[PDB]
């Protein structure tokens, strides 16, 4: 059973809405913190 | 802040083909996303700990309308969660499979969009190394979203050696084991442009070995129906010598791209 928001005309309308009314993504999702492999599990490529 | 419980799941995407990917939305704001779930056990079993880190750092650093956005990631004891942009028209490969090929206008538009995204990437010292139809998703108005960063690398020096990508798209300098730079991406734009207009890639063959030889010889065979402007663009990108290839800035100004591109920019503000 697929939620009603996630198909048909309701998804179409929400997609339209989101596309033309973009939100503030920062306050919605925050900064992306550096990935700490030690906490997750246990060269020039990091110089931005 | 964010955890699994801040999202409602809508439905699975891609039928397992792309892993555990769901249409979802924030419970509060109803902002729609693709949520990708990775099992840590499975990452560890495939020793992809470092590839995960790489992919996330690169994706985090890239904000462009033709690059599929990573909004953020989080993790619980058992899983890693990527909060990715939802591309509502899905896969270019599917779109390509409807007609087996694309018209000048849709192709030109994709070319302009990739040259723009990759200008942005190269200016940040990111080389993609795997541009091809199957790595591209489609936005609300049909705008290309570079969606896979598996072979991508951040290299300030723009010097690398690793064999990367996909057989039919491999540039000659990689096959030759030379040092290479950002110009591997220009080669792939050329292969892509050919494949979208013709329906098959230009070096395709029955074996890996024969494909390698076609690539090294730049054995491109244009069908007679190929529009003249596209033939020009492709022949100027599919060059053996990397520096002879049409640079991104000249791709964007190419008369065929100018004439047939109908690129739209996503709204903002
Ligand atoms: C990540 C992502 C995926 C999307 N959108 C979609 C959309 C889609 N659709 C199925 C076909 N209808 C007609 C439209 C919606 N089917 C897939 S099936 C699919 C699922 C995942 C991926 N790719 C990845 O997960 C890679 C990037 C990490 C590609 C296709 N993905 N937006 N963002």
């Amino acid at each position: 059973p697929i939620p009603t928001w996630a198909r048909g005309t309701p998804l179409s309308q929400a997609i339209i809405h989101q596309y033309y009314h973009p939100p503030n993504l920062l306050e919605l999702f925050g900064t992306i913190l550096p990935l700490d492999l030690e906490d997750i599990f246990k060269t020039s490529s990091a110089v931005w | 802040r964010l955890t699994v419980d801040d999202f409602e799941i809508g439905r699975p995407l891609g039928k397992g083909k792309f892993g555990n990917v769901y249409l979802a939305r924030l419970k509060e704001s109803h902002f729609i996303v693709a949520l990708k779930v990775l099992f840590k056990s499975q990452i560890e079993k495939e020793g992809l700990e470092h590839q995960l880190r790489r992919e996330i750092e690169i994706q985090a650093h890239l904000q462009h309308p033709n690059i599929l956005r990573l909004y953020n990631y989080f993790h619980d004891a058992r899983r890693v969660y990527l909060i990715l942009e939802y591309a509502p028209r899905g896969e270019l490969y599917k779109e390509l499979q409807k007609s087996d090929k694309l018209d000048e206008q849709r192709t030109a538009t994709i070319i302009e969009e990739l040259a723009d995204a990759l200008t942005y990437c190269h200016d940040k010292k990111v080389i993609h190394r795997d541009i091809k139809p199957e790595n591209l998703l489609l936005g609300f108005r049909g705008e290309v979203k570079i969606a896979d960063f598996g072979w991508s690398v951040h290299t300030p020096s723009l010097r690398r050696k690793t064999m990367c990508g996909t057989l039919d798209y491999l540039p000659p300098e990689m096959i030759e084991g030379r040092t290479y730079d950002e110009k591997v991406d220009l080669w792939c734009i050329g292969v892509l442009c050919y494949e979208l207009l013709v329906g098959y890639p230009p070096f395709e063959s029955a074996s890996h070995s024969e494909t390698y030889r076609r690539i090294l010889k730049v054995d491109v065979r244009f069908p007679l129906s190929m529009p003249l402007g596209a033939r020009d663009l492709i022949s100027r990108l599919l060059r053996y010598q990397p520096l002879e290839r049409l640079p991104l800035a000249q791709i964007l100004k190419h008369p065929w791209v100018q004439a047939h591109s109908r690129r739209v920019l996503p709204p903002c503000a």
